[PDB]
């Protein structure tokens, strides 16, 4: 009757674990081997995946016909009548038509994530679930959703390789009817203790749409370009700024530049006690007067809300 | 070798019978601690304990202990919950994941919402890490429900062991998810939560797996814009330039099914993904070259991709990693090609053929005296008749390699008005026709008077879509 090849198709084309497990158990209770599920990234196929696909779908006799010709998935997605007839030794047109039926079944179940820019396969599937086989026909020609209003029938026939004129007319009609239409927050931090806190502040501020910069040619201009300022006070953040009258520390330069600007400094205290003004230079003493915000690891969301309420 | 199984089977039989017998609070947790300590002793045997631990996990599955763990994860207490969770974290192997995916989904998904203690979360992150490696259906069932939310919330913490499981869970979900799983992760901005995981200066394995997850999310063409807007790609290239694969080869093996996942990182024309793939294939090529299993890289086919990376390099880091990966294998490293392709003589064409895998036709080009000027102007008929390349599939592979060549080419000896940058600004697959338009005497000041027949017959543009796009662009922006 021929249920074995249908069970092999169920194993090799499965998206459900239950029917695949039942088909593997049914092929195991019989006297043949079970096949493996294919890798869905068909443009990422090399030769051995094509050989495994041939051994699973029933084209073993042409396996040595594809290894000598060095056919990978990119050549498998772009194979026609003449290359099957002349180069591959598949002289029978009925065997070629069985190969194109299996190619239809393959190009229906395929991952085009390595090539599809504007998600064309979901549009083709929303038109008709037998159109996604032409996805590689339109992606490889440089097309996306923003160009299909300027495609003709000859470009779908010769370049895209759509042999059915009904599908060409439907794709042209659908493409003509529905497809015709300086940072803000700078974060200063110590590069040995306050890295994770500064990264987490940058993430929770970029979740709210703030353009946040991190990391004398670029940093001072980054302070000049930023609208706000956030200081990370880790344990040991102001350690290298003590008695730094020779202007050596980068955090010293950033704090002196931020107090030379006059920006809204919001310090972030994470278990760091307040230092003394006499161990620091005078021009960076003014950071000891701003209203800082403590950090709570269990209640981070309300702390980020408190930070956002104290900014422009 | 086999007597360790004879030591460890009846002890786990007595321990699972004690777990079935005990129904209290402290005795159940003590039995789970005994099983977990015996499993930890089973992990640490030198080149023996792998198959031993697999056999012991199979014995735990055949004794019905997996359903016992699924019932003990439903327990209303807290201590025996974290011991059963930490035991189920280490029991999950390549054969237990099917039985957990059939039944155990929904119970672990319920513990994905209980997030406040660290002793639950450190193990539930690892259990989800194992469960993202099963199939695409399990990834859809975890991401569509509240399984992705647990990892994206646990990325906020500072635990150096938990964030490793979170980075590996996001990487394995990006590898085995598919299209809609990656769309749901990036619409929920999972690439942005990897920024403290790629910058944390305490662990480097954690940063490597975070950059792996960022690169695998960056290999999807509908995704790269929001990943570049995230900003986690810029931390990838110096970090790979800062580390050494020979040090991290011990912490990083994987099977051939996971070795197949690192190959499309290199053929996805992104710099960070190629650096990640070159670093990982270099370290795991050192792994497979310490042993005698170097046929796997030739079976999957990463060697020719590394040769393409060497011969088409604009970055020193990925080229150095690809040369080191080809040096740790048993083949010669290729040379970088001279980019001035119209300045090529015959020997550069012969070297190009020896590097891209067309050695059989080398004596086919030397007798015909083909230089770079004839290589840039070669068609179907001259390949078929004069060169002995009768197979159209071999000709099409040659035109794919010719596309890859004419993309990476220096046209400084012929381009007057910088036409290649205009063609690249239209579409980066148009620069292959640059020699098609420069050799016809065209520049930017003439393309408003070119027709379709002049692009077909003279310029040799075989795709009518590209002809229509070039004509439309030349009439809309180069008319002035």
């Amino acid at each position: 009757i021929g249920a074995i090849q249908s069970l092999k198709r169920l194993v090799s084309y499965s998206t459900n674990g239950t029917k695949s497990a039942l088909a593997k158990r049914a092929l195991r209770l019989l006297g043949e081997e079970v096949p493996r599920p294919i890798l869905p990234s068909v443009p990422s196929w090399k030769e051995a995946e094509v050989q495994t696909w041939l051994q699973q779908i029933g084209f073993s006799k042409y396996c040595e016909s594809f290894r000598e010709q060095q056919v990978d998935g990119d050549l498998l997605l772009r194979l026609t009548e003449e290359e099957l007839q002349t180069d591959l030794g598949m002289k029978s047109g009925i065997t070629r038509k069985r190969f194109f039926r299996e190619l239809t079944e393959l190009k229906t179940f395929a991952n085009y994530s390595t090539c599809d820019r504007s998600n064309l396969a979901d549009w083709l599937g929303s038109l008709d679930p037998r159109f996604r086989q032409y996805t590689y026909g339109l992606v490889s020609c440089g097309l996306d959703r923003s160009l299909l209003h300027r495609v003709s029938e000859q470009q779908l026939l010769e370049d895209c390789g759509i042999h059915l004129g009904v599908h060409r007319a439907r794709i042209l009609t659908a493409a003509r009817e529905m497809l015709h239409s300086t940072p803000d927050v700078f974060i200063s931090y110590r590069r040995n203790s306050g890295s994770q806190l500064a990264s987490l502040l940058k993430v929770h501020l970029q979740l709210h749409g703030f353009s946040v910069f991190i990391d004398e040619d670029k940093l001072i201009q980054s302070v000049m370009g930023a609208r706000n300022f956030v200081l990370v006070l880790s344990p040991g953040a102001l350690d290298k700024c003590m008695q730094d009258h020779d202007c050596k520390d980068w955090v010293h330069k950033e704090i002196v530049t931020a107090l030379s600007c006059g920006k809204n400094i919001v310090p972030i205290i994470d278990g760091f006690e307040w230092p003394e003004p006499q161990v620091l230079p005078e021009d960076m003493q003014a950071v000891l007067t701003f209203n800082g915000i403590k950090w709570s690891h269990e209640y981070q969301e309300a702390t980020i809300e408190k930070i956002i309420r104290f900014l422009q | 070798v086999q007597d360790a199984l004879e030591r460890a089977l009846p002890e786990l039989q007595q321990a699972l019978s004690a777990l079935k017998q005990a129904g209290g609070a402290r005795a159940v947790g003590a039995g789970l601690a005994e099983v977990f300590q015996l499993v930890e002793e089973a992990w640490l045997l030198p080149a023996v304990g792998r198959e031993v631990a697999q056999g012991l996990c199979d014995a735990i599955r055949l004794d019905g202990g997996l359903d016992l763990l699924l019932r003990l994860l439903q327990a209303p207490e807290l201590e025996t919950r974290v011991q059963a969770a930490r035991l189920l974290e280490q029991i999950l192997v390549a054969e237990n994941r099917d039985r957990v995916a059939r039944i155990g989904l929904g119970v672990i998904l319920n513990l994905a919402k209980e997030r406040e203690p660290v002793e639950l979360a450190r193990s539930v992150a690892g259990i989800l890490e194992h469960m993202f490696k099963h199939s695409e259906e399990t990834c859809q069932r975890l991401v569509a429900a509240g399984g992705l939310d647990a990892v994206l919330y646990w990325c906020r913490r500072t635990d150096p062991a938990l964030l490793r499981h979170c980075a590996l869970a996001l990487g394995n979900c990006a590898l085995h998810g598919g299209q809609a799983v990656q769309r749901r992760m990036v619409e929920k901005r999972a690439a942005e939560w990897l920024f403290p995981l790629a910058f944390s200066k305490e662990d480097e394995l954690l940063r490597l797996h975070a950059c792996l997850a960022v690169a695998v999310l960056a290999t999807n063409k509908e995704v790269e814009r929001e990943v570049e807007r995230s900003g986690t790609l810029a931390l990838v290239e110096p970090l790979v330039a800062s580390l050494d694969p020979g040090r991290f080869a011990r912490c990083l093996g994987r099977g051939p099914d996971d070795l197949q996942r690192l190959v499309p990182l290199l053929d996805s024309n992104r710099l960070e993904a190629q650096c990640i793939g070159a670093f990982y294939l270099c370290a795991e090529a050192a792994i497979k070259s310490l042993q005698g299993k170097t046929k796997v890289f030739s079976d999957i086919g990463a060697i020719q991709s590394l040769k393409r990376l060497v011969s088409y390099s604009t970055n020193g880091t990925k080229s150095a990693l690809a040369k080191r990966a080809l040096r740790l294998l048993g083949e010669e490293v290729p040379r970088p090609i001279l980019p001035s392709v119209p300045s090529w003589k015959e020997a550069e064409v012969q070297t190009w053929l020896q590097q891209i895998g067309f050695s059989k036709y080398c004596e086919s080009f030397r007798e015909q005296q083909v230089d770079g000027d004839l290589l840039l102007r070669l068609t179907e008929e001259e390949l078929q008749t004069d060169l002995g390349m009768k197979s159209g599939i071999t000709r099409k592979r040659f035109f794919r390699e010719l596309t890859e060549l004419k993309t990476f080419a220096n046209y400084s000896t012929c381009d007057r008005s910088n036409l290649a940058d205009w063609l690249g600004s239209l579409d980066p697959r148009f620069r292959q026709y640059t020699y098609g338009l420069v050799s016809c005497g065209l520049d930017r000041s003439l393309l408003h008077r070119v027709s379709e027949q002049q692009l077909l017959e003279d310029c040799g543009i075989h795709l009518g879509v590209h002809r229509a796009r070039i004509l439309t662009a030349a009439r809309e922006m180069l008319h002035s």
